[PDB]
């Protein structure tokens, strides 16, 4: 509810940042320099040993212990505005068990990254005959997910396109809290992140022919459904099309690697005006979008000095 | 009160435990128990038992499956016992012939929309269709687009073909069916430009927007002429095998519901290698039961009833009620709060006890307690229909048993109110003014009134007075059952606190009504003391430094009984004043509109009743459970209740 | 000759409406997750119902509190 | 006479607008999540108006009040 | 007769003032959901339209009141 | 006159107030709204003008309620 | 005033899960101590009335 005693909170993590030059010195190493420059650095407090994979469980338990105590320590409509904050693991590890429930592998199979419910939660949704059984097993009050996957559940049994079409609602569910919500920032990254996403699938599906109205969602404000269709075919003036929105050098771009890329520099950037919220709960958002540049920075580096990159190899990563 | 719920082990040889079983779940009326831990094995049954098990719930989730394709609920019946390959034999026919119907319903009905989204603007186009069918050297670029706007498209038709490029809007004002043709590849540079521009070409799924345009409209008129026959005998058949096989099938579910019920109460079993053991629980009033469902056994393989355990340290002990036949209707209100601890006061008995007398204070209309007399005679009706009770939007369905056991709450409710509003004197409100039948010295008619209520000047401290007296009251019985609940279990804190709860208030009653109160405190100023020195003495005793905080808010618990007497006195000046102003705007405005000021004075009051007496019967039984239960607890632990082998029948 | 009614009166109605708008203020959040429970499912509309309704005792007090200035006058 | 009937319009006012502004303060946020519900589905605009109506009976009982008002005056 | 018609006036125009108070509070978040639902779909305009007139029951019941202190004036 | 003229011109103006108060703490949320949905498209300026203008009842309401009471002055 | 919010927080509580309602019903009733003493400083204003 107090989006300020949260907020001082959120103050003392934003205080607790790596500068970029923490990076920039990190473009000469050789994984023991890192090793040691992560020994300094507080996501190192869980540093078990030597290895990639050693780094990046620590990493996982530092992104667990500084961000994952976000979703907690907060009750109200706070709450349920910061609960759509960490929701793409979530629905990522609903993904993971709806592809392992229709597949058939262990559940123990995928590895269950952590989220905003209890784990034990997850665990027992693996026995369950039916999907709506599931679904309440899984559902929280404010969980967005629930009442989206409960909604998306009255077409069949298990579906690949009921996972489709559920990913699709889950977006639009999303963009229906974020407009039923009292904060004038919050709708509009998460609006932003919408049209974003929605040039995803279009980038991701251009030139695969299929209906671009199935494909195409509803929530975002820089684009048109004529420009999503023009965007579908191969036509890059509709990506040039984008002028005085947030997508500004998102232009001249057909490759997805780098339009991605762009897309996630225009976020950030957008997720950089969060400071100006110092009241509200945008914030907060802004702190966790930059312990996840952080963290796509650190996973970045760590495989970096791992793999002897070159500094040119990843030149393209740390332009914003 | 709760029973005693005895413990019992038996043991015997395997298959031996697998026939006690199923007489035990014949005779379920006993809830089971692990008791995992020393000397006995796991009892893993068999993976043949696994895979038959495995079968039997693939059984039951066909039947269910069968019976929601069928769109029917499963009702609980006679099992029909049968083999297993047998009934999945007498399943899979029916569920083939219900699954096949099924989609082909879905494939026609799918259809049908689609044939009807696009029939007459294929045929439309089909008929503009008749210079270039299949011609090898022009396209024929199709938009069913919106109204006249087809200046913005011949622009980029100038941009092809100029003096060509033969490009009309015929028909179908539901879409101008835009139909262009210049060529292949310039139409195709044509049509990039178009959509450019906006535009979209007639791609129908399937065939239709696959196939020759005078084939996809011929097929689609087909399917337009076929389907609505095909839905009709598609429902018909799917209706004739739903009331053809309902039964069989719900018997196979039933039956297989009752198998694998067996086959997951055989997962809790307790072995002895070559030979197995079972435990749990049971009331003593079914024991008989119990001996007469043990000599079933082989040679009565042994069963032993021991007794439970005592105030300490019984959790996994069974709950039930055990109520009277005069309290077995109190229980449903009950059963929206958990259970006990095995031991505790159940308070059930109370609710009956005053609820009803609380909620007759409360309301005191005749005319209301007729309606409601009505009403119960209408939902009597229902239960002699014996049908559940649905309801649609409100989402209630309900079975007859708490159907009836309602009803018999509210005609121990309007016996009650009907006695209290004779106390108090109201016939559908004040008809007293109309035809005198109460009494008073201002004009009496008819028999007097015990209570007047329309006047506090005398009534009001006395309706207080008596609310108070039943609040405090209700509080002392509650402590009292604290009291005696802490010396039962021996713990000597919470019998200890209930006292010296009480002796404060005792002691802040006494020093209320004497200092705020009379005069004359001479009497209880000892009592005042004495009071205080009893919530000391229990401090120190107690030490929990449960403060006057605690007090307090006891002694509000104990205040807030007045809200019964506010909210009666509400209801009542309410119907009233309604009473009066009707009475008034039908005889004495005029005299002639007696039926319209005394129908839109009864709408009204209709009205009001459906906005005032649920939250006026609410607040007794909120009173209740905030006062009843929270002097004694009952928010500890919560229970384990009685899931006995279930047999559903 | 005495305003003394009027005063009552006055007192009656200020503490009437201060009662309704204390209400009201309760009813306001009651009812809004009340309704975004309904929203949720049909299952805990009941006890919703009940907390929604469980706020009227403070507007029966003040009608009460105004029937005993009524009866005072 | 002149006095004591004359505060007690100012009474019944003072009843009757701080009830109708108690109506208001519950309705508000109700009517919010039920419009948020039926925005939802064309589902749920049965309970979503009861909830809505629920509030009224504040106001009910305060224009009762003034009705006994002006029965007083 | 004094200071007993503008009283009478003072009270009914509070009455009016803060019942149309209550009004605006009622109809601020439910304009607000009802034009977030309206720009989500112009089809829900109807409901919409019928919720934001809900509240204008108070402003009835107030003009009524009114009325009644007019002819009581 | 006396004093009646003044304590109605008195009630006028508190009810004058009071109404245009809960006229515009309903455009607060109302033009919060409409101006989102501005935001969102311009294909919407047909719609939130009605949305605006639909608080403006009460502070017609309330300046009837004022001519009343000049009428009466 | 105090029971918007409690009773808000208390319907959050009963959605999450059946088991606290008695809690929460606690929690709801622990306001009504200001109602009281307002009610007994009303029959005292009563009784010197």
């Amino acid at each position: 509810d107090d989006f300020a005693y949260l907020n001082a909170r959120v103050r003392v993590r934003r205080g607790t940042l790596l500068k970029e030059s923490f990076f920039q010195e990190a473009l000469d190493l050789s994984f023991a320099d890192f090793l040691r420059l992560l020994s300094e650095t507080v996501y190192g407090g869980e540093l078990a040993g030597q290895g990639l994979p050693d780094v990046d469980r620590a990493v996982l338990r530092t992104q667990a212990k500084l961000v994952g105590d976000l979703p907690r320590l907060v009750t109200g409509e706070a709450r349920e505005a910061v609960r759509l904050l960490l929701l793409r693991n979530d629905l990522h590890n609903l993904q993971a068990l709806l592809r392992a429930k229709a597949t058939g592998r262990p559940f123990e199979e995928v590895l269950l990254l952590p989220g905003t419910l209890r784990e034990e939660v997850w665990r027992q949704a693996y026995e369950a005959q039916d999907p709506a059984g599931m679904a309440q097993v899984l559902a929280v009050p404010g969980h967005p997910l629930a009442r989206a996957l409960r909604a998306v559940l009255r077409e069949t049994q298990d579906l690949a396109r009921v996972e489709a079409l559920l990913a699709k609602r889950f977006f639009e569910d999303v963009a229906k809290a974020a407009k039923g919500l009292d904060q004038p920032a919050l709708r509009d990254y998460l609006a932003l992140e919408v049209d974003a996403e929605n040039l995803r699938t279009a980038f991701k599906l251009q030139g695969s022919g299929l209906a671009p109205d199935a494909f195409f969602l509803k929530g975002g404000r820089f684009v048109d459904r004529v420009r999503f269709a023009r965007l579908m075919e191969g036509d890059y003036a509709v990506l040039d099309e984008l002028s005085g929105t947030p997508f500004s050098g998102l232009s001249g771009v057909r490759d997805l690697k780098a339009l991605e890329r762009g897309l996630r520099c225009v976020l950030l950037k957008e997720a950089k005006k969060g400071v100006q919220d110092p009241l509200g709960v945008g914030l907060v958002l802004a702190y966790v979008k930059e312990r996840e540049w952080e963290a796509v920075r650190l996973r970045l580096l760590a495989r970096r000095a791992y793999f002897g990159l070159p500094r040119a190899q990843v030149e393209e990563e740390v332009v914003c | 009160m709760i029973a005693p719920m005895e413990k019992l082990v038996l043991a015997g040889p395997k298959g031996r435990a697998k026939e006690l079983l199923q007489s035990l779940q014949q005779a379920g009326v006993v809830h089971l128990e692990t008791l995992r831990p020393e000397a006995l094995s796991a009892y893993q049954l068999s993976p043949e038992e696994r895979a038959e098990l495995r079968r039997w719930e693939a059984v039951s989730a066909g039947a269910e499956h069968t019976l929601s394709l069928l769109g029917l609920e499963a009702e609980p019946a006679r099992p029909f016992p049968e083999g297993l390959e047998a009934a999945e034999k007498a399943l899979s026919p029916i569920q083939a012939h219900a699954e096949g119907l099924t989609r082909q319903k879905q494939e026609l009905e799918e259809e049908l929309a689609l044939a009807q989204a696009y029939l007459e603007p294929l045929e439309r186009l089909a008929a503009l269709a008749h210079g270039l069918d299949k011609s090898p050297f022009l396209r024929v670029i199709p938009f069913l687009l919106t109204e006249k706007e087809l200046p913005l498209v011949e622009e980029a038709l100038r941009k092809a073909l100029e003096d060509r490029y033969l490009l009309a809007h015929e028909a179908y004002a539901g879409g101008v069916a835009a139909l262009v043709v210049v060529h292949r590849k310039e139409v195709d540079q044509a049509k990039a430009a178009l959509s450019r521009a906006g535009v979209a070409e007639l791609r129908l799924p399937g065939a239709l927007g696959e196939l020759p345009l005078s084939e996809a409209a011929r097929r689609l008129k087909e399917r337009a002429e076929a389907a609505p026959r095909e839905l009709s005998e598609v429902r018909q058949h799917l209706a004739k095998l739903a009331r053809e096989s309902a039964s069989t099938l719900q018997s196979l579910w039933t039956r297989a519901q009752d198998e694998v019920a067996r086959l997951k109460a055989l997962e809790e079993l307790a072995s002895g290698r070559f030979g197995f053991a079972l435990l749990g629980y049971v009331p003593v009033k079914a024991k008989p039961k119990v001996e007469e469902a043990l000599a079933r056994h082989k040679e009565s393989v042994v069963y032993a009833f021991e007794p439970v355990d005592e105030h300490h340290e019984a959790d996994r002990i069974p709950v039930v009620l055990d109520n009277p036949p005069w309290a077995k209707p109190f229980e449903l209100l009950v059963s929206f709060l958990n259970t006990p601890k095995y031991g505790t006061f159940d308070p059930t008995p109370v609710v009956p006890v005053f609820f009803p007398f609380w909620f007759g204070m409360i309301v005191g209309d005749i005319g209301y307690a007729l309606l409601f007399y009505l009403v119960g005679r209408w939902l009597s009706g229902y239960v002699k229909r014996n049908e559940p009770l649905v309801i649609d939007l409100f989402a209630l369905k309900l079975k007859p048993q708490v159907i009836g056991k309602l009803v018999h709450i509210l005609n121990w409710m309007v016996f009650w109110t009907v006695v209290w509003g004779v106390i108090y004197g109201e016939f559908f409100g004040t008809f007293l003014e109309h035809l005198g039948v109460f009494g008073t010295p201002e004009h009496p008619g008819l028999i007097p009134i015990l209570i007047h209520r329309i006047d506090t000047a005398k009534t009001a401290n006395l309706l207080i007075l008596l609310s108070v007296a039943f609040g405090v009251v209700l509080v002392f019985f509650g402590l009292a059952l604290r009291a005696y609940l802490g010396l039962k279990h021996r713990h000597m804190a919470h019998f200890w606190e209930g006292v010296g709860y009480l002796g404060g208030l005792v002691g802040v009653l006494a020093l209320a009504a004497s200092y705020l109160g009379n005069l004359q405190a001479g009497w209880l100023q000892g009592l005042m003391y004495l009071g205080f020195g009893v919530f000391l003495l229990a401090v120190l005793m107690s030490r929990i430094w449960l403060m006057i905080p605690e007090i307090f808010t006891q002694a509000g618990h104990i205040l807030s009984h007045i809200r019964i007497y506010a909210v009666g006195a509400a209801g009542g000046i309410l119907a009233g004043l309604l009473t009066d102003v009707g009475f008034a705007l039908a005889e004495r405005l005029g005299l002639l509109g007696v039926l319209l000021g005394l129908l839109v004075a009864g709408v009204l009051h209709l009205l009001i009743l459906l906005l005032t007496t649920l939250g006026h019967m609410l607040q007794p039984i909120r009173l209740l459970w905030v006062e009843f239960f929270t002097k004694f607890g009952f928010y500890e632990e919560n229970g384990r209740p009685y899931r006995p082998f279930k047999s559903v029948r | 000759g005495g305003l003394d009614r009027g005063l009552i009166a006055v007192g009656m109605g200020l503490a009437v409406g201060l009662a309704a708008l204390g209400t009201g203020v309760a009813q306001a959040r009651i009812g809004a997750a009340g309704v975004g429970a309904i929203a949720e499912d049909r299952s805990n509309f009941g006890t919703a119902l009940i907390f929604l309704l469980l706020p009227e005792t403070l507007v029966i007090f003040g009608l009460l509190i105004a029937f005993i200035l009524n009866g005072r006058l």
